[PDB]
């Protein structure tokens, strides 16, 4: 298994949204993504997984970062809907100065 | 910057291993 | 001092069990630095070895190394006691941020 | 077959230039 | 009598418009499309072997001599151009030239 | 200038037509693969019908899908397909292809 682009997996263990393609997560072993908790606040970065997924919570976009997935164990959970990875670029981008 | 063009440059050599940055420290999730 | 987005900065890492201090890149703004205590910064590597992520920091600046722009992270600048070293100049931040927002899927 | 991956081995050196077929022939379109 | 089908490789009759030849070409549409159309989706064979990604190599048990061009799959009226069997390619050859032309088609 | 990209709608030649191949390819290669536009809709089976008000009318042949010099033709952007028209006609010349 090689995380994709949108994949919410398991890592050493807590739920995560992938943002990086696994053209680069395969060879790199490393991937850029956003880690879930259930602790929904209503804070300025969070974007809320919608119901009947496979996984809740939210996923926190201020706190992305890159890691080694391959000594995390990374597993397949689901797949994020598009609405949802869209919205946690749209504030990661935003909080990366990116416009 | 287009990522099939940024990801064609890698090798086995230039690859570099995840940052360390230590134990976790105060406000980080993870 | 708050880091602001642009700053090079010494940030300390400590191991858990029996760490150093090392530059980063500050990409995210002060207006969000200041009320969360986080940032997101990537870490400046001695270690130039082409690779297409690297981006290069002119010597005018004083800090060896390479800005790692796909090994962008969330870390709590107070907690590893930020320190500002210098200011990169735009170009600079526009490289790491192309780079970093291609691979994130940012359209 | 990965679309980048056959794109990152063609080299100005290696391309095909259109394929000539001549005139249009029959029910051909185009 | 013949309408040719998926894996023929074919002769190909081509005509300038003001004043030519025969050119091999492998084919991709089925016989049931191939004889309600008079048309196939085929690809041509070119003596020209580069290295170039989209090329098919052809094995020389078959005795065709060249390469096919899987991304230049293109719309021809095999009637008008005479079209006459040669040879049948295997079924390997005939799905990398699928497997390379559906990349770039941007099949799923 | 202007490089097609895979779901532009163009004008050749004079003619329009649907882009399927990317402008990664296309624009090293100066070529595409692409599909042709007509108004003589006749309801035969590899027709895909454009929306209307989109700009160019007409259905996209499928099965007249070819490889083309697009630069020679001097290709000119007219609209973008809709994405349930590329993935129909994607669909309809992928079965066509013997490519399941």
């Amino acid at each position: 298994y090689v995380p994709d682009a949108g994949h919410l997996v398991w890592l050493n263990r807590r739920p995560a949204l992938v943002l990086s393609p696994a053209a680069y997560n395969g060879v790199t072993g490393l991937m850029q993504a956003c880690p879930v908790t259930s602790r929904a606040k209503g804070y300025p970065f969070e974007v809320t997984l919608p119901a009947h997924l496979g996984v809740s919570g939210v996923v926190l976009a201020d706190h992305c970062r890159s890691l080694d997935w391959r000594s995390r164990r990374a597993e397949q959970l689901a797949e994020a809907p598009a609405d949802v990875l869209a919205e946690v670029r749209g504030k990661l981008g935003s909080l990366l100065g990116m416009s | 910057y287009d990522l099939a063009a940024l990801l064609a440059e890698m090798t086995p050599e230039n690859l570099h291993g995840e940052t360390d940055w230590g134990a976790l420290e105060g406000r980080e999730e993870w």
